[PDB]
């Protein structure tokens, strides 16, 4: 029914390796302060549009 | 061993002091109204004559107290209203200032974005005092020193120009004056734009009385 998978860390390593070129490479999310769910809620909450983001 | 007060609170940043000489006046009788000019002080610097707010880094002499004999002219509401007035007389002649409160702001960044920081502090009339490593990590502290009223946004400024890579807390830290002289006339300042340092207290002092509901100048005299 292939519903689950269990993985090796050598596995997910390789895995994690090939796909570098679609990944973000971010340790963290602060790259998204003031830039996040939250911050869109609001300015749409609030009627204003952060630069960059949606109107 | 000549101090009366010690500002408006009893650890208040002002000292009144008296020179009165015992030739000149009967200490005796300076006695009487010791306790009445301390209170005429401490209301006095409580207050300020600028725009009602606190005096700081004042030191009050007095230097001739002449004072009437008779106990039912002097005491209670006659002698504190003359000494708060006095207070303000004399603060006046001394050239006045403002005072700003100064934020200490210390900054942990990596260390590329050391020089964003620099950037953003410079545009909020920042000074910086010193960035260093911290050892064993790969980051940065720049420590600086920012003016409260330019400080609004400062967190957001620096966590936006830096992606998020920059974080700051700031704490009041010490008073400093205001660039600028309260009392000139000659300044014109517009309703909404940012002023110049040359003139940053008449604005600061303008405004903040139109705020406060006084007048909207003071008046200069004896």
């Amino acid at each position: 029914t292939y519903q689950r998978w269990q993985f090796t860390l050598p596995m997910m390593s390789t895995l994690y390796r090939l796909a570098n070129q679609l990944l973000t490479d971010l340790v963290d999310d602060n790259y998204f302060y003031l830039f996040d769910l939250k911050a869109f809620f609001t300015s749409k909450a609030l009627n204003m549009a952060i630069p960059g983001g949606p109107k | 061993r000549s101090i009366w007060a010690f500002g408006p609170d009893a650890t208040g940043p002002n000292i009144l002091v008296d020179d009165t000489l015992p030739s000149e006046v009967d200490k005796a009788l300076l006695g009487s109204v010791k306790d009445s000019i301390v209170q005429g002080f401490q209301w006095g610097t409580r207050e300020g004559p600028l725009c009602d707010e606190l005096i700081r880094n004042v030191k009050f002499k007095i230097l001739d107290a002449v004072v009437a004999q008779e106990p039912l002219h002097r005491g209670g509401g006659q002698i504190i209203p003359t000494a708060r007035r006095v207070v303000y007389s004399a603060f006046l002649m001394a050239t006045p200032r403002l005072m700003e409160p100064y934020y200490f702001v210390e900054v942990q960044a990596p260390a590329d974005c050391v020089s964003a920081v620099y950037t953003v502090l410079a545009r909020r009339r920042g000074h910086v005092t010193q960035d260093a490593p911290i050892p064993g990590s790969p980051l940065y502290t720049i420590k600086a020193f920012i003016p409260a009223i330019d400080s609004f946004g400062f967190e957001t400024d620096l966590r936006t120009h830096t992606q998020g890579q920059a974080f700051s807390l700031s704490v009041f830290h010490h008073w400093q004056i205001v660039p600028g002289d309260p009392l000139d006339k000659s300044i014109v300042i517009r309703p909404l734009e940012p002023q110049p340092a040359p003139h940053l207290a008449r604005e600061f002092m303008i405004k903040t009385r139109r705020r406060k509901g006084l007048s909207e100048d003071v008046s200069i005299s004896k």
